[PDB]
């Protein structure tokens, strides 16, 4: 392998290089926005308590304030 | 920091493929890049 070394040698080289070139090229940069995650609840009327008011009297009318 | 590690490797590969390709040995391109590597520590040294 007399003439057959050398090229195969500097192709091997020269593919190493282009690798190493490669990752490291694309390895910088890479984390220009940060996103926070989400994680909400499930907005939903299933069982939703009932509270009732009730005003009576011997009376015509009345004036009635709550708090809802 | 990722450009010296690149310029590093790609000068080193390259020197090594035109010392093999002018002086066709091997064993005598490898010692010169090992040898003007240590030196580089050196200097490096010295100039800090």
């Amino acid at each position: 392998l007399g003439r057959i070394w050398l090229p195969v040698l500097i192709v091997v080289a020269v593919a190493a290089g282009a690798l190493i070139v490669m990752n490291v090229r694309t390895v910088f940069g890479s984390n220009p926005v940060v996103v926070t995650e989400k994680t909400s609840d499930n907005a939903e009327d299933f069982n939703p308590k009932v509270v009732t008011y009730e005003i009576f009297g011997s009376g015509s009318s009345a004036v009635i304030n709550y708090m809802d | 920091d990722y450009d010296l590690i690149i310029v590093a490797a790609s000068a080193l590969i390259l020197i090594f493929i035109i010392m093999m390709v002018l002086t066709r040995a091997v064993v005598a391109a490898a010692v010169i890049v090992g040898t003007v590597v240590l030196s580089l520590a050196s200097a490096f040294g010295l100039s800090v």
